[PDB]
């Protein structure tokens, strides 16, 4: 069935609002489980590239695997036990890393398809049919979406201009790409990046693969690297109804600095991203991951120390507690580039009522 | 463990640089607008230095005088310095028999060829040094070692591949290779006289070479007794290695911090974007160790001086060090590029990843792309250069002049293309 | 897709037990316990469902009756004697006749086994890593020669040099276009395989075209070679395998060694 409770490290006095927990190492479960699953969810447990956006492509690709796996039984029709297995996937995937916005929009879509296709119809004739209208869906509100994207931030961005950025974005990635390739414009970036992961890095490196002119920095020196700095793009996970960012780790201080020296925040974001829950402070449902993480003595993710730290549970009181996803206040950024071109935050949920 | 002597292999590799050394020494030339010798001066300091020795023999009248106006000749410094005049051009262990010959050599002595800036303390290498002297009788001489750029493929002068221990870190095999630039060889024979003495071995080719050494009172002794032996690590240490005398160890030192020889000029150039760049900690030209140097650090790598002469709107880039008493015209591209003190510059002029030294003029509408420049040497107007062009010593090219890549140009007024004086082989000029 | 499969066949090396046709080299008490019941008990551990087992022409049923009585097994095991088998040909010949009855990745492990590690995580490392090949090596005894020699990577782990001194020349010989990548090796001379074999599914197009492989060991693995010529057809990742270093005794039987089992059972 699983693994559930007796979690490492304290249980804390400050910050007890989400699980801290889980299986990374595969003990006891249940034989019927997709294999494209155990993948994804040993993948997720310690990713170091997704960020929000490509886990959902993945996540319908398992799917579309699933189904073309799919052989219905003779006895039990098509909408029986598919749902109950897809509730097991969720589950699993909950225990190893809790799920984006984009994820849950999905999954609605997927359980709106199984009630509109009725038990009456050939098993091979309706699978090909259902594969290729979920392909269909993810090139739209993907793929399509993000080209269009692209050309609604082409205009925005002036000619021979400096850009700071954040995270490991698949949206900004391609941004500055085609920016450094299609466009040549003089695109001076600049990437910074937290302790948990280094999710900067990675995007520094793509970056540096295309041969683009890349500093790259730290939330510890900023007032220093400001002090240049134009257009600051940010990594968008979810938008609430409010309009608020709810994002990763360094950004509402970037988001707060840029509001400070004049130049302000952009965000690019999908229509599959914008959900209808709704909060104000980073406390609310964080993202919260386990210490053993930041065990490591700088460098990199692998370096094995006999270094100073060490001891969490019988340490008295040493809470080393880490955040991954953050709230960015509601007035610092400006822009918004959807499916539905644009608008600014404060405007929000005119697409979730759009549909 | 007190009292430390140092000798210094000067008139090492001299041509080596080629055009170049010709008129002044080898390790006269500046590496951050300061003479490299400097650099090395500041680390025997560091480690802890009391007397110094320099083998000088070609143009060694300007590097006695150079000493003359050093900063070690005045009473108050920790070491003296105590020049070795020898015949023109030898081998290393012709230089070790005449120094056994003199006498000086006292307990445990330093041996460094060729200049070399490291930030690596060298007191934690002493100790170690000393702690496996401890362990056995019969040991030797130690060596330094430093991890490379991850893949040394763009690093073809220094092909050494080491096969080290796991436990005691001592040296088996040295090995030269051409392969990358020429695909010929492929073969590399090691001796199989200490397979289960060792056990644990190591082969690794992903190390960058120091030639820096701490050695006994033994190695002296052994050059006098052995004068086959011409070089101190392709011969040497692979001699003492194969059986020479039986139960002679000899170090490998592994560092994870920089410590890189200059020997080649495209090393040379890597060692000084690593400068310019916050490679070497503690030595960062703002800090200032040739105290008539005023340098002061500014945001994304910029390095000025004091008396530095700019026109207004002029663009400077990343990585980048201007020199004293320095005037510059307007619609200037500095990116990547050092330029020395005392030189002034004219209008519209593009400079990429380039190098000039000191007191140098350059006329007005020049491109410069990944070139060197010596000093007291004029570049006119209508400049284009390519990568790799080094120019020699006060070299006057004349207005309008397009030098394609890999064109070096002599220092001296003897078999290469392009001399000193003006129009320099565009046109039949030159001694 | 996943499936293992058991080699089994019959000893030379041994002096004395294994020459009767009654005893096979399967089925042999060591610490008063058979040989293949530890096989077994890994595979039961690894979770597995499909294990087919492979026999020579000797023995045909003597495995099948040592499989049902008194063995916990709980498992379908398909047992099959071919008749190609000469023993001058040992498995090779073995793994190109059987290769239709494999659907995806396979694993090949010997009946000739002892074993005191995790089952598990070799076959996670295995599907995490995304290579071919995977092999693991074991410390010699401790308490009071000449042989082989491993090269290892250390920083993603792989295996490049495997080759014996039984017919090594009188120096020690490398090539630079398989040092100059790959810059960082370490030798091994204490550490054995004790034949532990993990594979992918792209290996059975070229076992039926190119006969190369020989004793499962000498050009079973080092076919991978991407240098110099590179002039084999490719299936589409690079050719390359892997190795894990551990502690644990777990190690073959063959030679004088199997006495030396027994003393490492009793304590």
């Amino acid at each position: 069935p699983g693994i559930s409770s007796v979690i490492p490290t304290v249980l804390e006095q400050s910050f007890d609002n989400s699980s801290l927990i889980s299986v990374k190492e595969l003990l006891l479960n249940k034989d019927l489980i997709h294999p494209s699953i155990l993948l994804l969810t040993s993948h997720l447990a310690h990713y170091k590239i997704v960020g929000s956006i490509p886990r959902c492509i993945a996540m319908l690709e398992v799917f579309q695997i699933v189904i073309k796996d799919y052989q219905t039984p003779k006895g039990t029709t098509l909408s029986r036990n598919l749902t109950s297995y897809l509730s097991h996937q969720i589950d699993l995937l909950k225990k190893a890393r809790p799920l984006s916005v984009t994820m849950g929009n999905a999954i609605r879509w997927l359980k709106q398809e199984i009630s509109l296709i009725d038990p009456s119809t050939p098993d091979k004739a309706a699978k090909k049919d259902l594969c290729e209208k979920i392909g269909q869906f993810a090139k739209e509100k993907i793929e399509l979406a993000d080209q269009l994207i692209i050309d609604n931030a082409s205009t925005q961005i002036e000619e021979s201009t400096t850009i700071v950025t954040y995270g490991s974005s698949k949206v900004l990635t391609e941004l500055l790409l085609h920016n450094a390739i299609s466009l040549k414009k003089n695109i001076k970036v600049i990437v910074v990046d937290s302790r948990p992961l280094f999710e900067g890095r990675k995007m520094a490196e793509t970056l540096r693969n295309a041969g683009v002119n890349v500093m790259y920095a730290l939330i510890t020196s900023l007032d220093t690297i400001f002090n240049d700095v134009d257009y600051v793009f940010l990594g968008a996970h979810s938008i609430l109804s409010n309009g608020f960012l709810y994002s990763r780790a360094g950004t509402a201080m970037l988001a707060m600095s840029a509001k400070r020296r004049n130049i302000p925040v952009l965000v690019c974001c999908e229509s599959l991203k914008f959900s209808q829950r709704v909060q104000l402070d980073s406390v609310t449902f964080n993202e919260l991951a386990d210490p053993n993480d930041l065990v490591n003595i700088d460098y990199e993710n692998p370096v094995e120390r006999r270094g100073n730290k060490g001891a969490l549970l019988n340490q008295f009181i040493k809470e080393r507690k880490f955040e991954k996803k953050k709230l960015a206040m509601e007035n610092k950024p400006k822009g918004n580039k959807i499916g539905g071109k644009k608008g600014s935050e404060g405007e929000s949920k005119d697409a979730s009522n759009e549909e | 463990e007190d009292r430390l002597q140092a000798v210094v292999l000067t008139d090492s590799y001299e041509t080596r640089f080629m055009p170049l050394t010709a008129v002044k020494p080898r390790c006269l030339l500046p590496l951050a607008n300061v003479p490299l010798i400097e650099y090395t001066l500041e680390f025997l300091a560091k480690a802890g230095v009391h007397e110094v020795f320099l083998i000088c023999s070609s143009h060694a009248n300007q590097i006695n005088d150079y000493i003359e106006n050093s900063k070690w000749n005045l009473p108050w410094s920790p070491f003296k310095i105590t020049t070795i005049m020898s015949p023109e051009a030898r081998c290393t262990g012709d230089v070790m028999r005449d120094l056994d010959n003199r006498g000086i050599i006292t307990g445990d002595f330093i041996l460094v060829s060729g200049d070399v800036l490291t930030n690596i303390d060298f007191s934690k290498m002493l100790e170690f040094h000393k702690k496996m002297h401890l362990q056995d009788k019969d040991h030797i001489s130690t060596m330094c070692l430093s991890k490379a750029s991850t893949y040394p493929k763009t690093r073809t002068i220094e092909p050494a591949a080491f096969v080290l221990d796991k436990s005691t870190s001592r040296c088996i095999y040295y090995q030269d290779l051409p392969l990358p630039s020429s695909r010929e060889k492929t073969s590399i024979q090691i001796d199989p006289e200490l397979l289960d003495n060792v056990d644990e071995f190591v082969i690794r080719n992903d190390l960058i070479d120091c030639r820096i050494d701490i050695c006994t009172s033994h190695v002296p002794l052994i050059f006098q007794e052995n004068f086959d032996y011409q070089s101190l690590r392709t011969d040497f240490v692979k001699g003492v290695i194969s059986s020479d005398i039986l139960g002679k160890h000899i170090y490998a030192y592994l560092t994870d911090e920089y410590a890189v020889r200059v020997e080649s000029w495209q090393t040379y150039d890597t060692i000084s974007q690593d400068f310019l760049g916050r490679w070497c900690y503690p030595l960062v030209l703002d800090s200032n160790i040739q105290d008539d140097q005023t340098y002061s650090y500014e945001s994304r790598h910029i390095y000025k001086e004091k008396d530095v002469v700019l026109a207004q709107s002029c663009k400077i880039g990343k990585c980048t060090a201007i020199g004293s008493g320095t005037k510059i015209g307007e619609g200037t591209k500095i990116e990547n590029s050092v330029i020395g003190r005392n030189c002034q510059i004219g209008e519209n002029i593009r400079i990429k990843n380039s190098f000039i030294w000191d007191d140098c003029i350059i006329g007005n509408n020049s491109i410069i792309d990944h070139s060197l420049i010596a000093s007291n040497a004029t570049l006119g107007s209508n400049v284009r250069l390519n990568d790799g062009c080094i120019i020699g010593f006060n070299v006057k090219i004349d207005d309008n002049m397009d030098l394609d890549r890999n064109t070096k140009i002599s220092a001296s007024p003897q078999d290469l293309d392009d001399q000193t004086l003006a129009v320099s082989i565009v046109g039949d000029k030159g001694v | 897709s996943i499936q293992a499969f058991v080699f089994c066949g019959k000893g030379s090396n041994l002096a004395p037990m294994q020459h009767s046709t009654r005893l096979p080299k399967a089925l042999l008490p060591i610490g008063n316990r058979p040989m293949i019941e530890y096989v077994l008990d890994w595979c039961d551990q690894a979770d597995f469902k499909e294990i087919s087992v492979v026999a020579p022409v000797d023995e045909i049923e003597l495995i099948e009756s040592g499989l049902t009585s008194f063995l916990n097994s709980n498992h379908s095991h398909h047992l099959q004697d071919p008749k190609k088998i000469n023993f001058i040909s040992t498995g090779e010949s073995l793994q190109k006749e059987l290769l239709p009855r494999i659907n995806g990745d396979f694993v090949i492990l010997p009946c000739d086994f002892v074993t005191d590690i995790p089952p598990q995580v070799l076959v996670d490392q295995f599907r995490n890593r995304d290579d071919n090949n995977l092999a693991m090596t074991i410390y010699y005894k401790n308490s009071l020669k000449q042989q082989q020699f491993f090269t290892v990577y250390s920083e993603i782990l792989l295996d490049v040099y495997s080759q014996r001194d039984v017919t090594k020349t009188k120096y020690l010989q490398i090539r630079s276009h398989l040092l100059w990548n790959y810059p960082n090796l370490t030798v091994s001379t204490k550490l054995l395989n004790s034949f532990i074999y993990f594979c992918s599914f792209e290996l059975c197009q070229l076992l039926k075209l190119g006969p190369q492989s020989m004793s499962r060991q000498a050009s079973f693995k080092d076919p991978f070679t991407g240098n110099q010529q590179q002039q084999n057809p490719p299936t589409t990742i690079f050719i390359l395998p892997n190795e894990t270093l551990f502690i644990r005794a777990n190690n073959l039987n063959a030679y004088m060694d199997a006495n030396r089992f027994v003393l490492k059972i009793k304590s």
